[PDB]
């Protein structure tokens, strides 16, 4: 769920 | 325990016939205050004090009559506290955060200017529900993202979140990727606007990349400014 997207979406903007 | 700017000389005696004014705004439990200190450097006495605020960009207005019941004496210096709210009238001011102000007394009227530090406009319920931060983040088009460089700041992942916290910038998430920590954070203006931020902190690198996403981005340059001030002070 939510946790994941933040890593998802951090990683991406790195 | 928020961040408060030292008192700055808003209206120096030399301009208001002996009346001198030191100033600073404060946010406490989401209630705004203009912290002044009056000084009669003159040789008359001063009764009949009122302060009036011009229209500004966040509807900012005094919420009481000025709190000053005695004449002000040759040489007496006193602290005032002016409660403010933002249900007042509005005009796009430039700079966005400028307050044109009329103070009056028995002697005359003195117009002067002071800048509202925006930080004291950060409400307390500015922490985005987590779903809500993500959806919003991708929503607001990257066209709409400004980036700032927190020149020389060195304070930790952990110290950063906590200062911004007192000043109502709330950390939603802190992730690390290739060694760099990235604080995901949200704040919100008294007038309702969200600012969303990603602070990115490097191993070594003396700067701190700040990225703001915001429905009205003219605000962002100011959020920078006062994230800065916080992180320095």
């Amino acid at each position: 769920d939510d946790d994941i997207v933040f890593e998802d979406f951090a990683r991406q903007r790195l | 325990g928020g961040y408060v700017a030292p008192k700055a000389v808003w209206l120096p005696a030399v301009k208001a016939k002996g009346l001198e004014i030191s100033g600073t705004f404060t946010h406490r439990q989401g209630h705004i205050y203009m912290e002044m200190n009056f000084t009669n450097k003159a040789l008359q006495h001063m009764t009949d004090f009122a302060i009036q605020f011009n229209k500004n960009s966040f509807g900012v207005i005094p919420s009481t009559p000025l709190a000053i019941h005695t004449p002000l004496m040759p040489n007496q210096s006193i602290d005032v506290s002016l409660p403010l709210n933002t249900l007042g009238p509005v005009m796009k001011m430039e700079p966005l955060n400028n307050l044109q102000v009329a103070v009056k007394n028995n002697i005359d009227v003195f117009y002067f200017s002071c800048l509202i530090p925006l930080n004291v406009l950060f409400v307390e319920d500015g922490k985005m529900e987590r779903q809500v931060f993500l959806a919003t983040w991708k929503d607001i088009p990257n066209e709409n993202e400004l980036q700032f460089q927190i020149k020389e700041c060195h304070l930790n992942a952990d110290t950063v979140s906590s200062k911004l916290q007192n000043n109502n910038v709330y950390t939603i998430a802190k992730r690390n990727v290739e060694g760099q920590d990235m604080l995901y954070q949200s704040l919100k203006l008294t007038n309702g606007i969200w600012i969303l931020a990603e602070l990115r902190i490097q191993p070594g690198n003396p700067n701190y990349t700040l990225s703001l996403k915001c429905r009205a981005p003219e605000v962002s340059q100011y959020i920078y400014q006062v994230y800065d001030s916080i992180l320095k002070n």
